[PDB]
Order: C-alpha cells, then structure tokens, then sequence
C-alpha cells in the first residue's frame, strides 16, 4: 500500500510500483509566500502548471567504479522549459521541489544508493587553499560527480549525511526514491543564477553487483518545481 | 537583571524545552506503526 | 549612597557566565523572523537520528568501503562474522556518527542505543543472523553458544530489509563516563557480536558476497552531561587567509 | 508532533509477546525514517521512573559559551621607522579562524543570534620596568565606512561609530552586538557566489557581512616598546538554529572555504576517518582475566 | 553593606551607552520652550523630500550645469538619452541628495524610491519619453526594446510638468547594504534608463535644446539601519582658529 | 497631519487602472510639494505586511552618541623656563572643531539639548619609569568669570564654579551640562552679527555662548616630564530639532565660519561634487558576463 | 535609574515616534489629491 | 509535453490519457494531415531507465 | 546609576563567608538523590555513640 | 541574595535541625526500656 505511488503535477505523471513511502523534508510541504513574510512589493507571477511539472534530466550509468552524482537546484533546471524562461526573465525566484529518483535492476542484482537532499551544500576543493571556482560549482543539467563522497566533498562525512532529508534505493527492496523539499533559504526569495538552495546527491554506498549477464543500469532523476513564484520582471539574462 | 533599554542586551534564554525530533527521525508522509513498515 | 563590598570573583571573566550587557547599537531593529524548515532546539533530537557505523575500520578498506561489512556463504556452522567495539570515547566504529560526535562534546551519558542493520544483497539472497549484546564484565564472546546468553535478536532476511538490536541501558550508575580508560567499570559498555544463525544462501546468478550497513542512534531515554571541548578537532597553526583578515 | 521535554523518558515493564503479524524489531531503512523499535518491544523491561534532565543539550546551552574568535599582537612603540601594526590594528570580523567555535557553529545550516563580545588585553615589556596601564579604543566600522589609516587619524573621533574605551587594569570590556543579518538567519554555509559577475567569492553570503573591528592604543608611545595582545571572545545568545549538519571530520585548511586534505594517516585521513583495527573480528580493548 | 561583584565591561566608556549622569549645575532652570516652525523628529521625514540628482556628472559640466540634462530633437527613432547609476554607496548621481546624504550615515536600507523629472522646455515644446527601471542581474539596457521589458512609465509632455517613476523595492532580502562592492548581490539595485518614446518636437522660435531636472526621494515604506560615520566628511588637519580656542 | 509612526508602511495589492481624468504619476514640481505618487498607483503590487522598525532614525538616536569635541596635549613638568600650557590649559568651548559631530549638528537650524560630557585622560613619559596616577581638576568658567592664570592660582579654589576632580586610574569623568542657551534653542547657524557696532563677529549667536573649560594637573610637578592628553566628548540628549538643512559638501576651512574652498578635483570640488563619468550614457559599474 | 534631583541629568528620551513629514513634503496651502495637480 | 512515467510491476498496464486540447470544438478527418483543423500532434516512447 | 561606596572588608577572602557564587557549568543536572542508610545531620549524633 | 539561574550556585543551607541519633545509638530491633536490658 505504501509501495505503489502516483505523482501527478500539471501535464506530467509518474507511477512507481516499488516505492518505500516518501520523504517530506523536515515534515514540511511547499507553499506560496504569505503576505506577512513578503519583501518585494511587485505582484508575482505564479505560472502554476507551466512550471510545476516534472522535468527529467539525462540519465547516468551506475557502474562498478561510480563515486556518485550531484545536481544543484535551481541550477540544473534554470535552462529547462517555461521554468527556465521565468528564471531568465525575473530577478527573483521561489519554489519547492518534488524529486523522484529511478533505478531498477533484476532480482539477481544487488546495490544500495543513498539519495539525499543537502541544503546549502557549500563544496570544498581537495588539497588546496583555493576555493572552488564558478565552473566547479555551476554544472547545470548535467550535474557533477563526487570527488570524495566519503567526506561529501566538504571535509565532513557520508556516514552522518542521514541528518539531511533522504531515502535509500536498495535494489533488493525498492526501485525509486521520492523527496519533497520546501523552500529552504534565509531570505524569502533569491536570485536563481548565483545561489543554490538544495543539492541532490546520489551515492552508491553498496556497489552494483550481479552474476547474471550485465546490462546498463541507468539512474534517472525527475524534478518538479513546486509553487513557483517570480518577481522583478526584466529582459532575459539568458 | 536587565536595566538596558534594548531587549537584545538581555541574558540568554535557557527555557525552551520544546522538541519535535520526528521532523528529523520520521519525515515520512505516512507515519510508522508500532507492524511491517513496508 | 548604598554601602557595598566586593566579593571573591569580582572582575573575573568566566566564559560560562550569563549576564545582560551593554547594547552597542541602540534602537537597532533586527530583521523580522521568518519560518525556516528544520528548527533544532535540543541536541538530543540530533542523536536520535540513525547514522552509519564505520564497522569495517580496517587497513585495505578505503573510504566508502569502511561503511559496509561483506557477508559470504560459509561451510562451517555458527561462525562469527564481526564484532563492534562500544567505546564512544576511544576511536572505534561509533565515533564518527551523529550520536558519537555530539556525545563527545559531553562527559557523561545515559540511556539506550539502537543498532539497525540493512541487508543489501540481491532479492534472491536468503539468510539468518544472530546479533548479540553482552553486558560488560568479561571478554568479548567468540562462539555463538556463548554470545547467545546475552541480549540478542535473531534476524531473518525478507521483505523488511532491517532489524534493530536494542542495546538497553544496563548500568550500575546513573551515568557512564567518556573515559580514555576503556576498561574502567564506569565506562565499559560491553560488546556487540554477529554470528551466522543459518547461512547466507544464494543462487548462481546472484553475487556470492553481500553487504550489511550498520547504523546507530540514541533512543529518547538518552541524556548527556558535563559539556567539554570535543577531541575531534584542533589546530596547530593559523588557518590560511586568517592573517589576511587583519590586512 | 511538538511537545515539551524536560526529562528523559520513563521505561514501562513489558511481558512475553508471541504475536503473529507484529514484528516491531523489523524496520525499513530505505524509507529514510529512523528505527521506531522501542526497548519494551525488544526485551523484557522493568518500570523505571526516569529523572534525568535534558537542559544541558539545549541549543542555547550548547552554543552560548564564550569562545575566542580573534587574537592579535602588535608593537606599542615609536613606529617612525617601521615597515606593521603601528600602535593599532584592523580586523575583518569572522568566526572561522578558531576551530573549536567554528566546528560547533557548523553543526547548523542557519543560525540567528545576538553576539556578546568580550575583549581581553594583555601587555609585556619588549626584550623590565613595570607594565603600563594603557587606554585602548575599540571601534566597530560597518560596511562602507572608512577605516582608520593611523593611530591618530580623525576617523577615531567616532561621531557615529560605536567605540568602547577601556583600560588594561579594568575587567575585560563587554558589549552585545544585535543579530544584524539582512536576512532572518545567518547562512552558516552558502552554496552560492557573492556577486552578479562570476568572479565573486564562493561560499560567503553577502547578507552576513558584519564589518571591521579597529583597535588602537590611545596613549602616545612611551620611550620603550611593549607588545600588546588583544583577544576577542564571542558568545551567541538568544539562539535559533535550523537544519543540523554532519560534523567536520578533516582538519580545516582555510577560513575562506571548506577545503580539505585530511591527516596523513588515520584517524581523520581522507581514506580512513576511524583508526584501523586488525580485523572486523578484533576487539581492540578486550577484557582479559 | 550589599554584597556585590563587578562584571566584564565595568569602567568602560562605550560611546553609545545610555545612562543618567551627575548634573554639574544644580537647580538650573532651562529657558522655557517656545514653538518653532519645522520640528523634525525622525530623519525618515527628511529623506521623503525630493532633491536634485547630479545626473550630468561629466567633465565639461561645471557647477549648476551638472543638475540638468539637455534633450535635443533626434533623427533616429527610439534612441537612448541617458542612464542613472543606482548605487548610493558609490559616488554617483544619487549621493549628494537628501535621501543620499542621510542614508550614508547608515549601513542597511529598504523600501521604495521615487524619481520625478520636470521638463523645462518652452510651452511650445512637445514630446514623449520612456523611463525604465531594470531590476538587477544583467547589464544596463542599451536599446529601448530591451529596457521596455522592465518597470517603466511613458511620459507625455503637457500642462503637468513632471512624472514619477516609482522604483519599487524588489529585493530578495529584507535589506540592502551600502557596500563598496557595487556588484554584490546584497547591494546592486539595477538601473534607470531614459529613451525617446517619440521625439522632442519644437518650432523654429523655441530653443532647439530643452532640459530635464531629475529628483529622487524615499517613500514612506523606507527604512534605515546600522548607524555609521558618514564617508562624506573628514579632516586631515586642525581647522583654522581651532588652536585659538585654547589661547 | 501628525501621527505616531513605529514601522514602515504596508503595501496593498493593486489592479489594472485605465481611468480617464486620473493620472497619479503626473506631478507639478513647481508647487514645491514632493511627488505624492504611490507605488500602488505606478505598478501592480502585492500585499506586504511591513514589520521594519523606524527607531534608529529618530533624531534622539541619530544625534545622542558621544563624539570628540576637544583634544589637548600639554607638558606636565617643571615649567620655570618655558615660553606654553604650564601644567594647565583653557578651552573656549565650541562644537565646530571636529567635523564628524559638526556636520551632523549642522543638518539642523535649531537644536535644544542637554550635553553629557565625558573627559578621557592619558599620559606618556617624555623621551621610562612607569606612569603616574595624577589627579586632575576640570573647572567650568562661565561668561564673565575670571579664568586661572597659573596652575596654583587661587581661581582653582572654585567657591562657586563647578569643578570635577578625577584620577587617571578612574573611569572617565562624566557630568551633564543642562541646555543653557538664553533662548529656547541653540542657533546652529546665525545670519547675524554679535554686537551693536559693525565690527562684531559674523555667524556666532551671542545667545549660545557656553564659557570656558579650564583643566589643570593638581599634583606638583615630578622630577621628570610627562605629556598629558585630555579628550572631551559631548553627547546631546533630550533633543529637539528644527528646520533640516542641506548637508555640508565642501571641506570645512575654519571653526569660525562656513568658508569653503573644495577639493582640487571631484568629488567635493567646488565645480563638481560628484565624481565624473565619461557620459550620461555610461554605466560606471555595469554588470558584464 | 535616576537618583539625581535635576531631571536634565536623566538618560536619553528615545520614545517620541510622532512624525509629520507633510510640513516638509507638502507645505502647500491646498492639499494634493491622489488627479491633475495644476 | 503531457507524459506518464511507467514502471513495470505487478500491474501490467499504464494509460497515457491524450486530453482533448483543441482550439475548435471539433477536428476534421481531413486527408490534409498538416491542416490546423485536423492535426492532433504525436505520441512518443523513450526509455526512462 | 546607583550611588555606592565600598566598606572595610571589600575584596577580602574570608574562609567562613557564606555567599552565592557563579555556577561554572550552566544547565547541569545533578544525579537524582537516592536513599542511603545512616544519614548524619548533626555531629552531636556521633558523640552520643559510646 | 542569589541572582544566578542554577540553584546549586546558592549559599549554604544551615537550617536542617533534624536528628535521629538512635539509628547509631540504638539500632536494636527491640527498643530498650528505661529495666534489665537482657
Ligand atoms: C567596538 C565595539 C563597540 O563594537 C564591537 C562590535 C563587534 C565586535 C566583534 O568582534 N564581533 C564579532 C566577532 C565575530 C563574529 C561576529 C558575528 C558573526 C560572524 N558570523 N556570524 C554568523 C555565523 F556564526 F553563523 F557564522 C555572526 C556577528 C557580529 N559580531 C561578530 C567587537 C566590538
Ligand atoms: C568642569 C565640569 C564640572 O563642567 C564642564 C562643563 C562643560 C564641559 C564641556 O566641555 N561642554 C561642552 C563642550 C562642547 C559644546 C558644548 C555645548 C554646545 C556648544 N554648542 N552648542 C550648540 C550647538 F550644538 F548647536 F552648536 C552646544 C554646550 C554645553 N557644553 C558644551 C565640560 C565640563
């Protein structure tokens, strides 16, 4: 009963037959900005179903040497569909996200993915005094790969990452993970091109294994922005 | 003892015993029962 | 005027004192409060979250390999698979955990711990394990027939992926100390051991070796006392760019 | 559900179970929830009335103790030939330079607090004649204000900056700084860039900029030189905290970033945080009699 | 007597402290209060008064010439006439204004600005302008078709001499900083630009070149925070006759 | 109309307009009124409940911080051969000598306030043996009273003048001076002449004369010389303020007048207050990516 | 805390939130409407 | 566009609803397939994993 | 402020004084009390034993 | 006078005049009478 889930948002739907409940980060749900928390006084555009829909990113191959993958929000979506166009035309943005992570394999496969949403995942570089550059951080839709997932690329640890909102994909048990993220920021809105509220991370704590004939085992990421608001209409930065 | 005019001057507020650990231990949309989880 | 006299302790700077002090910016208005997800108010909320034990803290396990234990099919009955040292003060599998790192800011602790293990073999892998807690007083048990006499859960693999062994708070004193003397009667917790109850049994097309991930958390009977500087961090030098803050 | 918790929970006695369909020790870690198995479900318990308080792990108590954030030594002397802090220094206020307070603060993503500041001053004679009772001035110079260039510049007249004047023979000088972020909370971590171009700093939220602390000796120099050392302590108070984080494991490299190297070998090496034992079957401090 | 102890901060002179202190002239009677016109009680009353922008801050504009912009008839459509930098912290057209000079005693600011332009051509001069505010994030717009996408007023010259462009408070944070880093995301406001909507059209006996005066004020949603010494004044020397105060 | 304002105003949501005869963005600057266009009239707005306080821009808060008004150094020594402040000085009280406080005060035409006075003293050995703990006397000498001629003159017996005696090892000495103008407010600016003849001073209202501050060391000289520096701070309090003024742009030249020269080039040159840009079409810090 | 006999000795009076900006923004004998000014 | 992500499992079948998205009340069965009164658009299937 | 003056005996350490003093460990919770046999409250109880 | 927040900071508690010397002088199961003891 908590293994089958349908998510419907706008013109998009996802069904899964092997979920493991789903996470609402910190027990929150996305909502629009109330008047008692507003700063910017222009009337916001609320595009609803034009933006509040699943976008599916390029799938990555899970391979025996894989260190894990990450995608930054809103950056990974800033160039996609009508969400991206509103990002490019507006100074200010606010939304939640619905994250659905997909990975199926046979009953003869084994492997476990930690699927974790990290708020303000400020990265470190390895073995240098120089801070990470713009091109190290801003990957867009492709996302990045972990250099040292064991310290989360930030001198910290993977083992304690379960303090952040997460599920697991354990190929024995489930083929999908779902995390619902509220707006997570100190300011009520932000400029979407220079700050990321959330990093999705997928780390293979138990590596992919089988003795059947090998197949490509992709991991697929689908993300729906939720309750998108935009303020400060301008030309496109683009 | 606070004779200063600004309330941020005051001593520390060590009295908030409210907790909600379930926002970190149980952020599941459907709560666990005592009962096969899945 | 008022007749007064000064007591001992007049003019000291105690770093744990609690007084009002002079506001440097009069009439300042702080930014209005906004609701943010995830407010923490007591650090006991954090240690109740489960986090991965570094059970495979061995040479030749590198990075993430240290967070999993590999299980194989055996040909002898009732074999020992692994054990877990329970000293939070000494550098063992429990140290780099949420319960571990927070507790090391404190000196005294009380209450129960939960260990959960997730089996990450294939769907076709089967097996039963026994997980045993031994209260302190003797050596760590090396045979299943000895370990079986302590607190234990027998674990059958199945659709539910995980079991918990509760480590109950069994103590003479109200608290234990995070004592560098691990053999101290005020500090030693005893042992956790895992044996094969039956065997790991897999078909030819499943991987012959399967992994456990182990987690630990505090329960809500858990309490911490006597705050201290944590031994997990230190510096011998100025950090880079620290000097440049003065330039 | 939110509730008031002042003491650790009681234990109820429990009996034998043997119920079909009820398996409280089985769990599903893949959901992301932590195990809900109670001790009464796992073993036979007695009743325990638990009286242990939980006040010492309050975030207010955990964070609100005074910690060193700045330490600076300079020469109090005739500086006419020096290259140097010429009887004064400027400090760009930060909380990342001393690792004990830094690591505790970095257990959280967002923090809102007022800062109690204590300034401790000490003096030694340069390589003896007694120690002078100097007057010092500390001046808070916010963003966009002019900092002093000299010990005797007119910036020190402090028409609108907050200054505190204090003696070495006094108790340590103390002021509270209000929570002064332009947001509702400080960003302890910031996954972003400070400017609208691409060349701005990574990892520093512009919203959290405090400003500068400028400290001079107010006395004219003496015929002999002294070393003055200033120590600044911060104590957070009236604290709110959000989104707890995994703790720092590797040594810090820099105040400007989260860069990491690790120790050359375990513990806290990049390949191995916990020190090694011989095998997963080895009990390192095993009791033997 | 009363047992007491001294705290940290005893005996300090904090320049922003607020205490009673000993009256040097006992039984003094101050002069009775008299009503005077123009009492100010909050400095936000002053910044709400509009004052002239130095928009023509260019070499070869001398003195009063810097307070006016000259407009001429053009022969190309939709041309840019001028733009206005919006940094109050950096030395631009906004600095030497009532809102400007008062705000520079503070570090944080929030709320809306009004710009008003008065057309000072002849009665016979006609024309339409478009005044555009661009929220920050990109470069200042150089073409009317780009600027038109921001907040704008189209202004027809007529019997009413002046239009206001409201600059609404569009900000992620509650406040902005008067930051010497003008490109900082906590400080940059964006741009104002003026284009020809139609043309300046004049008869032969009117002057072919006409002037705009631009003004700015805060609205009553405006707020200032964190008082500081203003960078607009300083001295390197004693003033003249200052020494003679001691002689 | 007078009203109590504690927070900045709320914004109401607004719709599309299209009304004939209604043009809220048009204004008439020639009337002398400032534009009354509201943001709700200029653009479509949302509702914003505004919580920002306005206390920090209160005239009381803006002015009532302590600022340096007098600084004097003199020799504490045997003066039998000197030409000099011979262990004491006289100061003709004024508020125009230090530009930070002067410029803030000169934002107003009329001010009524009481003056909190703080006196900070510091000592150095002349070109070391330790620093002596001297007693000083500050004596307020009003208009028409006799000022001291010598460190040991009988004027210092202070039968009716207010004197404060204070040590260097004390906290700074503090007194409040009442608002003591013979009018209801001080004249910050005075478009007039002080006397009935034509030769009196321009720009000083005789009504605002405070008097003299005379400061001596009370100790007899030591066998060795010291430099003593006295700093006087004033803090206005219980302030009323009338008729706000355009701020000072050009550097001050003199304490006696408003004379002006400007800097040699912009900013704050007489020909150009704002620094130059290349053209009215040049955006000086334009964002480029 | 003021034990001094003269009221001018007291601490500062930071409580007067009365404003009337219209004496500086709108000293026009006939008030503006929301409406051609002239 | 409008899409369903389909996971194989115990339930063998998914439906993609093709909603009636049309400017006019009706479409024509027109031999001109590119006619704006007739064209419906497309269905496509991709690998999700 | 409050006008005050210091008396003789200001700043002395008398070993038999009785004052409150600053708690070095804020929010500390002492171990719950347990009944123990043989509480003594007055030393005159001890000298009455032969 | 105790303005500290923790009650262990307080001055000494010199007010407990309760005694029971018989737990040390007379721990006999059957009490003595005024009367041959044995
Ligand atoms: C001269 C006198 C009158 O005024 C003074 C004013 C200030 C000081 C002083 O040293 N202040 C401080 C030192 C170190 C850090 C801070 C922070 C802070 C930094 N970061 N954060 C967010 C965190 F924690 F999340 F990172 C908060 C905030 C305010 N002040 C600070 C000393 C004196
Ligand atoms: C010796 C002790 C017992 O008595 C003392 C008495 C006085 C002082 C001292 O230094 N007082 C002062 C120093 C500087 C200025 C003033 C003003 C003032 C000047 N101008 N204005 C109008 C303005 F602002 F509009 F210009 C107000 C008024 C009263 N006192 C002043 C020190 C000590």
């Amino acid at each position: 009963s908590d293994r089958v889930l349908q998510l419907k948002l706008g013109n998009s739907a996802i069904v899964t037959q092997e979920a493991a409940n789903y996470c609402c980060a910190y027990g929150e749900w996305p909502n629009y900005l109330p008047d008692h928390e507003a700063v910017a006084i222009d009337k916001p555009t609320q595009p609803e179903t034009a933006t509040d829909r699943f976008y599916t990113l390029k799938s990555v191959k899970w391979e025996t040497g894989s260190t894990g993958w990450w995608w930054k929000l809103p950056d990974a979506l800033n160039n996609i569909g009508m969400f991206g166009q509103n990002v490019q035309h507006h100074y200010l943005y606010r939304s939640g996200f619905l994250i659905h992570v997909q990975c199926n394999a046979t009953k003869f496969h084994q492997g476990a993915l930690l699927v974790v949403a990290i708020p303000e995942h400020q990265r470190g570089a390895h073995n240098t005094n120089t801070s990470p550059g713009f091109d190290d951080i801003m990957k867009g839709e492709e996302g990045g790969t972990f250099n040292h997932p064991y310290v989360l690329d930030d001198g910290t640890s993977l083992a304690c990452a379960t303090i952040f909102p997460h599920q697991w994909i354990n190929l024995r048990t489930n083929n999908s993970a779902t995390i619902v993220l509220p707006w997570m920021n100190a300011a009520p809105m932000d400029f979407p091109l220079r700050h990321n509220q959330w990093t999705l991370a997928i780390i293979p704590v138990v590596p992919l294994g089988t003795r059947t004939t090998s197949s490509m085992v992709p991991i697929t990421v689908s993300i729906a922005p939720m309750c998108c608001e935009f303020n400060g209409l301008r030309h496109a930065i683009t | 003892i606070n004779f200063y005019k600004d309330s941020y001057a005051a001593s520390a507020s060590k009295q908030d015993f409210s907790q909600d650990p379930s926002k970190f231990t149980e952020p599941v949309v459907e709560g666990l029962k005592a009962a096969p989880v899945l | 005027g008022v007749p007064t006299y000064l007591l001992p302790g007049s003019g000291q700077f105690l770093t744990t004192d609690d007084h009002s002090s002079a506001p440097a910016l009069p009439c300042f208005n702080p930014t209005p409060e906004m609701h943010i997800p995830g407010q923490v108010r007591n650090m006991l909320e954090v240690v109740q979250v489960e986090s991965m034990m570094e059970i495979n803290n061995t040479e030749s396990a590198v990075g993430m390999e240290r967070l999993k234990v590999d299980i194989s099919a055996l040909t002898d009955v009732d074999q020992l698979l692994f054990n877990i040292p329970l000293d939070i003060q000494l550098d063992g599998p429990l140290r780099n955990t949420l319960v571990g790192n927070i507790s090391r800011y404190y000196t005294h602790w009380s209450g129960s711990l939960e260990m959960t293990f997730m089996f990450c073999g294939s769907f076709m892998a089967a097996g039963k394990l026994i997980l045993c807690y031994t209260p302190p007083g003797g050596s760590c048990p090396t045979t299943r027939e000895t370990a079986m006499l302590g607190t234990h859960i027998v674990w059958d693999f199945g659709l539910q992926s995980s079991v918990t062994l509760i480590i109950p708070w069994i103590s003479g004193s109200h608290y234990r100390m995070f004592n560098n003397d691990a053999k101290s009667t005020n500090a030693n917790v005893g042992y956790v051991t895992c044996f094969m109850q039956t065997n790991l049994i897999v078909p030819s097309e499943s991987s012959d070796t399967c992994s456990l991930i182990g987690f630990i958390a505090a329960k809500d009977d858990f309490s911490l006392r006597l705050m201290r500087d944590s031994p997990d961090i230190g510096q011998l030098d100025h950090l880079h760019a620290a000097e440049a803050a003065y330039q | 559900i939110e509730s008031i918790i002042k003491t650790a929970t009681d234990t109820v006695k429990s009996e034998i179970n043997a119920e079909l369909g009820v398996v409280p020790s089985l769990n599903a870690v893949e959901t992301g929830a932590t195990s809900n198995t109670e001790p009464e479900e796992a073993i036979q318990t007695r009743t325990v009335i638990n009286q242990h308080g939980v006040s010492e792990t309050l975030v207010e108590n955990f964070l609100s103790r005074a910690a060193l954030v700045s330490k600076r030594s300079f020469e109090y002397k005739d500086h006419t030939s020096s290259t140097a802090d010429k009887n004064f220094f400027k400090w760009t206020i930060n909380t990342r330079s001393f690792v004990q307070l830094r690591r505790k603060l970095e257990l959280f993503t967002y923090l809102r607090f007022d800062a109690e500041i204590t300034i401790l001053t000490t003096v030694a004679v340069n390589g003896y004649v007694g120690l002078p009772d100097l007057t010092l001035q500390a001046m808070f110079v916010p963003t966009g204000a002019l900092t002093p260039e000299k010990q005797d510049s007119f910036h020190w007249q402090s028409g609108s900056n907050a200054s505190v004047f204090f003696k070495i023979s006094d108790p340590p000088a103390r002021i509270t700084i209000p929570f002064m972020c332009i947001n509702s909370a400080y960003s302890v971590f910031y996954d972003g860039f400070a400017g609208f171009e691409k060349n701005g700093l990574y990892g520093i939220n512009p919203a959290d900029t405090i400003g500068n602390l400028c400290v001079r000796i107010v006395n004219e120099h003496q015929p002999v030189g002294f070393t003055v050392t200033v120590r600044v302590y911060m104590k957070p108070k009236h604290i709110k905290a959000w989104a707890p984080r995994p703790p720092r494991t590797l040594p810090y490299m820099s105040i400007a970033n989260a860069n990491y190297k690790g120790k050359e070998r375990a513990p806290n090496a990049l390949s191995a945080i916990i020190g090694n034992r011989d095998s997963v079957k080895t009990m390192p401090h095993n009791i033997v009699n």
